[PDB]
């Protein structure tokens, strides 16, 4: 590494946070990650187009990657990607993803408190973001339904409007890597007894994420550049290159073994049970994947 | 004893004495270098030295770049980082676009 | 973005850190037979070289103070006062 | 108690008061009393000086409070590092109280909220092979190109 | 826990301290700018004492015969004899030195004089009158305006912070007030011919040192 | 400002933010038996001006957050009706430059 470089020399100042959208994973990628294989073209041992070596890194001493050339040395590892046949979750915020959901209306992705209530515009008003998510969930998890119309401050005869909707709310559970939905009309009176429980397919719940206002995730600590909500759910996902890697392989493997055959049932037309159990192992195995990348 | 914890650095900072401070508590890890886009803090910078040619694909850029020297812990670090979905962007610049 | 050499608000002394931090460039750079800009009325030992230089006002260097803003000031070592 | 108070020609002097001193405190209501006086009541809770006097009044409380342990000791600290202190104590506005791979979970949460870390203290400084903007590292030192 | 606390706070070249997120935690350290290593116990000489003591010891009455300078105090003594315009001068002074006292007794509402504060004034002086060989048996040369505006002058230079408008101006001057209480307690007229003898030389000796000094307590940028 | 004996109902302290812009402020008389701006430890607070707000930043060159806070409702600031954003000059008693003036932006 001991060759020259014209780009100026800097000491780094500032180390911003955020998560990579999948528009900005495709967006870096040099290969699409398609095959789960190491060499032999058919039966060739040498080199395959389609994971290792599309164009990241190399063992092989060749000063090559994709006119990127230097000694298998003072190559970064460029990186990979891997389009999902499904969305699953990232096993990582899980648990965010929850209360995300309990703070907005699971129909329109509306904030279930807002200016109008009051104990809300003072953890609208903290200022640290975490503090502040913190305690909007702490105000929201309770809110059963998504308000038409609410008492304003002033003359509380009159009611006002709020952008609606109307749809009552889950009770949200944990169940592994499944969230779980639970539905009521009330607490056991006359009108409906018994919840009806249904699984939050991580497809609705991208769904609901991507209508939430900029104002309304902003407020919850989001920012609409570096990190947006539907960001903790994985639609691409990046493969890093054989620097990262001294067995996660043998794990990225297996993933796509679980997109490949999700693919081929959805490609098949094919019951929609085996199709969920098929994006359940996907699931899993994208989250082992990374809870292992903890090491 | 026979270390230097965090007791130790404290009273160094306390004197000011940065320099021994980063020189104690490197790594001899050596620093690797590194291109980094100065748009979007990224080590996704495609360094052709030989034919001069530097891009950030995506960035759509081969202007703004940078280089930076780092440890190989701190560059894989970040790559795992990435690895999971996780952006650490380094930027050279503080006070921004504003 | 830089503040220009008049209207500089900073103190015109030399800080206790500065000078300690350029001695010891300094001497690192002339420990590395680096030329040296003063006469060496015998002296073998670069920070003792360094401070000869610091004192004759030979050092050729420029400290860059940032303020906590992002803004700078450029102070050259001839300039700053030594106390 | 004795109260060093100027006399009438200049010179302090020594006037005995009584005072009285309580266990317990109630110091909005003890403060309304008929016959004391309001402008001196002091009390060890630097909390209730805060509620009812407000966010400087409990800072100076605070000091006092933190003086009173270093003096009765009886060892002397100059003022500014007490008072650094309680500036930290109370710059929110209230009092607040100053007491390969981990910690992962906190990078995810970095990434959840967009984190930007300025990079001032001396371990992310190591992280990054650098020297911290503390001391000797919170100017640069350049090549003085103007000079002959 | 206190240094996990307070270990990233610094001065910064503004004067100001800082937390790691530019936050200001004090707009000047220590509410004066000074480094807690070039700081001694001092009194301060306009806060103690009866009123009479105070004027015997700093009033200056060029208009009265009981209560003017001794001619053997100052060459100049006999022809300020009645001088007018000097007068206007030191009834300035002395106005200033009773504010000065009303000041401090607000400020030390106890009475206590000796507080900690930057360049050991009585120390210098000291070094002045062996330094200079100074007769206690000579009139001295300096005159009521060298001393009087010497005095006033030396403030200006005992800069703390440097800004050109008008809010740091007030920051630097709030800044320095209670050493130039100090300051113009000892550097009076009556003190500086009567008690301490000053010839001119020594008196410019002592506030080009009191400046000197004063600048180099200053705290550092960059100190944790 | 509307001072009352003993108390409001929950919801006639609802009529309060009402009319805006015009501001209503209650008090309890008994919090106000007392003037706690004449004690000792409460020094000297006085609302700055937005010009004197502006001038304040440019010169130290902050943001509004890195200056230090005094909530809305902070026993000083309910004594001036401090609004949010606003900032008051501290300018209190020092024993060590004899004066000295710090700010805070209210809450
Ligand atoms: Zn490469
Ligand atoms: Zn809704
Ligand atoms: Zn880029």
């Amino acid at each position: 590494g001991q060759q020259y470089s014209s780009a100026p020399l800097r000491t780094v100042k500032e180390v911003q946070f955020g998560l990579f959208s999948p528009e900005e994973v495709r967006a870096i990628s040099v290969a699409k990650i398609r095959f789960p294989e190491t060499m032999d073209e058919t039966q060739t041992r040498a080199k395959i187009g389609g994971l290792n070596d599309p164009r990241l890194g190399s063992i092989d001493r060749n000063l090559k990657c994709q006119t990127c050339q230097e000694g298998m040395n003072e190559c970064p590892g460029h990186f990979g990607h891997i389009d999902l046949a499904k969305p699953v979750f990232h096993v990582g915020f899980i648990a965010k993803i929850k209360k995300v959901c309990e703070c907005v209306c699971m129909h329109c992705g509306k904030l279930l408190l807002d200016e109008h209530n009051e104990l809300m515009r003072q953890a609208l008003a903290i200022k640290d973001s975490k503090k502040r998510f913190a305690a909007i969930w702490t105000l929201c998890k309770t809110k059963m339904v998504c308000e038409t119309d609410v008492p304003s401050e002033d003359d509380p005869t009159q009611l006002v409007s709020r952008g609606g909707c109307g749809n009552t709310q889950p009770t949200i559970r944990k169940d592994g890597l499944k969230l779980v939905g639970s539905w009521k009309k009330d607490r056991a009176t006359g009108d409906a007894d018994e919840p009806e429980l249904r699984v939050l397919s991580t497809e609705e719940i991208l769904n609901i994420f991507k209508h939430i206002s900029v104002k309304d995730f902003t407020s919850l600590g989001f920012n609409e550049v570096f990190s947006r909500p539907e960001w903790m759910i994985l639609t691409c996902l990046p493969v890093p290159p054989p620097p990262v890697r001294p067995d996660l392989t043998f794990k990225l493997a297996d993933i796509l073994k679980a997109n490949i055959s999700l693919e081929t049932l959805e490609h098949n037309g094919a019951p929609h049970h085996a199709i969920e159990e098929a994006e359940s192992l996907l699931q899993f195995h994208v989250a082992t994947y990374m809870d292992s990348i903890r090491a | 004893g026979l270390r230097f914890g965090e007791m130790e650095r404290d009273c160094m900072i306390a004197h000011g004495a940065a320099s021994f401070l980063k020189e104690r508590l490197m790594e001899a890890s050596d620093a690797f270098r590194v291109h980094i886009c100065g748009i979007c803090g990224l080590m996704t910078v495609i360094a052709k030295l030989n034919h001069n040619q530097f891009e950030c694909k995506g960035c759509d850029n081969k202007i703004d770049i940078y280089q930076i020297h780092i440890p190989y812990a701190a560059k894989l670090l970040f790559q795992e980082l990435m690895a999971m979905n996780i952006t650490p962007r380094l930027y050279t610049d503080r006070s921004r676009d504003f | 973005k830089a503040i220009p050499k008049d209207q500089r608000a900073t103190t015109p002394y030399m800080t206790k850190y500065e000078r300690a931090r350029i001695l010891g460039t300094r001497a690192l750079q002339i420990s590395m037979n680096a030329p040296v800009f003063v006469d060496l009325e015998g002296e073998t030992d670069p920070l003792r070289i360094a401070m000869k230089e610091l004192a004759e006002k030979k050092i050729p260097l420029v400290i860059r103070r940032y303020l906590p803003d992002g803004s700078f000031e450029d102070w050259s070592v001839e300039e700053l006062i030594v106390d | 108690y004795d109260r060093k108070v100027p006399s009438p020609t200049g010179e302090y002097v020594k006037e005995p008061e009584w005072v009285l001193e309580t266990d317990g405190v109630n110091l909005s209501e003890v403060m309304t009393v008929p016959g004391i006086d309001p402008t001196r009541i002091y009390t060890n809770s630097f909390i209730d000086i805060m509620e009812v006097l407000g966010i400087e009044a409990g800072r100076a409380a605070l000091y006092k409070e933190v003086y009173n342990v270093i003096a009765s000791d009886g060892s002397y600290v100059n003022y500014r590092h007490m008072a650094l202190l309680v500036d930290v104590m109370t710059t929110q506005g209230g009092l607040t109280s100053v007491t390969f791979e981990e910690t992962v979970e906190i990078l995810f949460e970095a990434g959840a909220s967009a984190e930007l870390d300025d990079c001032r203290g001396v371990s992310e400084n190591v992280i990054l092979g650098q020297m911290a903007p503390i001391g000797t590292g919170a100017f640069d030192v350049m090549i003085d190109e103007e000079s002959l | 826990r206190l240094v996990k606390a307070l270990e990233d706070i610094m001065v910064h070249y503004d004067n100001t301290t800082r937390n790691s997120l530019g936050n200001v935690i004090q707009f000047i350290y220590g509410e004066d700018g000074m480094d807690a290593a070039h700081i001694e116990k001092q009194s301060l000489d306009t806060i103690g004492g009866s009123d009479a003591a105070f004027e015997k010891r700093y009033r200056v009455d060029l208009l009265n015969t009981d209560h003017t300078l001794d001619p053997s105090l100052l060459e100049s003594g006999s022809e300020i004899l009645g001088d007018l315009k000097l007068q206007v001068l030191l009834d300035e002074e002395y106005k200033q030195l009773v504010k000065d006292r009303k000041f401090l007794r607000e400020v030390f509402v106890d009475g206590e004089a000796n507080w900690p504060l930057p360049v050991n004034i009585r120390r210098i002086i000291q070094n002045a009158q062996q330094t200079f060989h100074i007769d206690h048996t000579k009139p001295s040369d300096l005159t009521i305006k060298d001393i009087v505006l010497g005095v006033k002058d030396l403030q200006e230079n005992l800069l703390v912070l440097r800004g050109k408008n008008e809010i740091i101006q007030n920051a630097q001057r709030d800044a320095v007030t209670l050493f130039c209480c100090l300051l113009r307690s000892r550097l009076a007229t009556r003190r500086v011919l009567q008690e301490y003898r000053l010839t001119k030389q020594a008196f410019d000796w002592v506030l080009s040192n009191i400046e000197a000094q004063f600048l180099r307590s200053v705290v550092h940028p960059g100190e944790m | 400002i509307f001072v009352y004996q003993n108390n409001i109902t929950p919801s006639a302290m609802k009529l309060v933010p009402s009319i805006p812009p015009a501001t209503i402020e209650t008090f309890n008389e008994a919090a106000l038996v007392v003037n706690i701006t004449h004690h000792e430890l409460v020094p000297k607070h006085i609302r700055l001006s937005s010009d004197e707000k502006r001038e304040l930043l440019k010169r130290y060159r902050l943001k509004e957050s890195q200056l230090p806070r005094i909530q809305r409702a902070d026993p000083v600031a309910l004594y001036l009706g401090l609004k949010r954003g606003e900032v008051v000059k501290i300018i209190r008693k020092s024993e060590t430059s004899g004066r000295y003036a710090s700010y805070r932006i209210c809450m």
